[PDB]
């Protein structure tokens, strides 16, 4: 069972989810491409990788809705992929499918905003980060130079990210660590709270032995990575803040149904 | 429903 628990989610994970590090870190090395990123650093290039990458964005009047309202759309629509990816990641973690549909859905609904803020940094580099399946590079500047309050959202994760990316993790240390963020036993409204504690009680034994074995030069990394969960929890909580101040203040930012259901009710 | 979306996805 547990021998081989950290092999088994890291194959769910590297099964699940379109991007991880290994592929992020080769688009962004700057090594010879025959297709690299195209970089949005100003409204001019924002317009030209909307055209190329999303062109129902340049046409049909949407061209001339403000920049953050487009930007902001497409926010969303990464959202809600990766929330359906780790959804399937969830169900292949082991007992996760065997817990009442009211606590999957609980841990997923207070897990996965921690789990996409710690995985945008594998997407991410001091200077922005990867979008549109890793066809894109849109940059931190350029996302400071929107209007308030669009500009003060990707701040405080790129700053998460430089801090968590300094672990040096890779994709076997994230799955097991995405997976101990999910099986969480102390979210608000769950039943089986004793079932959940075992799952994670799991998890984070084969993540203490894992990262023994695969960093033994960083003897603190296990309580770095505890401390990463609290911050992670904060951090969902601020921007779950700020959402709502974005739902109540902006005529064109309606959520998508599947975000609505998520921050309904969270904070 | 309270989650539809998210009990769809689940059960799949
Ligand atoms: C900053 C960014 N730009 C994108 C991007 C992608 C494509 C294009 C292109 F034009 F198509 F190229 C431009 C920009 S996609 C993206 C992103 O997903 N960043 C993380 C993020 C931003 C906002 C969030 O809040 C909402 C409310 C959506 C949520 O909580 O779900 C959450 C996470």
């Amino acid at each position: 069972d547990l021998k081989s628990l950290a092999k088994r989610i890291y194959e769910a994970y590297l099964k699940n989810f379109n991007m991880n590090k290994v592929k992020a870190r080769v688009i962004l090395s700057g090594k010879a491409s025959n297709n690299p990123p195209f970089v949005i650093h100003d409204m001019e290039t924002l317009c030209m990788a909307e055209k190329t990458l999303v062109a129902k964005l340049v046409a049909n009047g949407i061209q001339n809705k403000e920049a953050e309202v487009r930007i902001f759309h497409c926010c969303q629509c990464t959202s809600v992929e990766t929330v359906t990816e780790l959804t399937e990641f969830a169900k292949a973690i082991p007992g996760f499918a065997n817990l009442d549909l009211n606590d999957q859905v609980t841990l997923l609904k207070y897990g996965v905003y921690e789990a996409i803020f710690a995985m945008l940094s594998s997407v991410m580099n001091k200077d922005g980060m990867l979008v549109a399946y890793g066809n894109g590079f849109i940059t931190r500047e350029f996302l400071k130079s929107l209007r308030k309050p669009f500009c003060d959202i990707m701040e405080p994760k790129f700053d998460f990210a430089m801090k968590f990316n300094a672990l040096e993790l890779d994709d076997s240390d994230i799955s097991l660590f995405v997976a101990a963020i999910i099986c969480c036993g102390d979210r608000p409204g769950l039943l089986n709270v004793g079932h959940i504690e075992k799952m994670q009680e799991g998890i984070v034994h084969v993540l203490r032995l894992h990262l023994q074995s695969n960093h033994p030069d960083d003897i603190f990394l296990f309580p770095k990575l505890l401390q990463k969960m609290a911050d992670l929890r904060q951090l969902v909580t601020e921007h779950a803040q700020l959402v709502q101040i974005i739902k109540k203040t902006e005529s064109d930012a309606a959520l998508h149904p599947l975000l609505q259901e998520i921050y309904r009710d969270m904070y | 429903a309270r989650h539809k979306i998210l009990h769809r996805l689940l059960q799949e």
